[PDB]
């Protein structure tokens, strides 16, 4: 995958993100569909600007900080 | 936890798909 993709989880795990306040109720929600057993992936839709690249950067602090459950705590983010 | 029908359905719906109409207030 590294061929195909950067591995967001490494990169927050050596800093180099911009964290996030407020949005933490839509990475809330991402992390709730991504625990669903069939729709398992959610898609953050909006405006530009509203900071859904930051919500996903949101998603690897949640990765990096052992906020998420285990299921998903482990999960390596790529772009 | 267990999942308790509209309960959680409302909640869950409301968050995805908006409609806080349905969630029932902490509070009226
Ligand atoms: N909580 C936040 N809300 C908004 N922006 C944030 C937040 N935290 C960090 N930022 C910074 O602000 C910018 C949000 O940009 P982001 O990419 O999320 O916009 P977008 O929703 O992706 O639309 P786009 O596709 O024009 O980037 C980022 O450059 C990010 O570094």
């Amino acid at each position: 995958l590294s061929k195909y993709a950067i591995d967001m989880t490494e990169q927050a795990r050596q800093g180099k993100l911009d964290p996030v306040i407020g949005r933490e109720e839509e990475i809330r929600s991402t992390i709730r569909v991504l625990a669903r057993r069939i729709k398992s992936n959610p898609c953050l839709i909006g405006e530009p600007g509203i900071g859904k690249t930051a919500i996903i950067e949101g998603v690897a602090q949640r990765i990096i900080d052992d906020d998420v459950p285990t299921i998903l705590q482990g999960a390596k983010l790529f772009s | 936890q267990n999942v308790v029908d509209s309960d959680t359905i409302s909640e869950t719906a409301a968050r995805l798909t908006g409609i806080p109409v349905k969630k029932l207030s902490e509070s009226e």
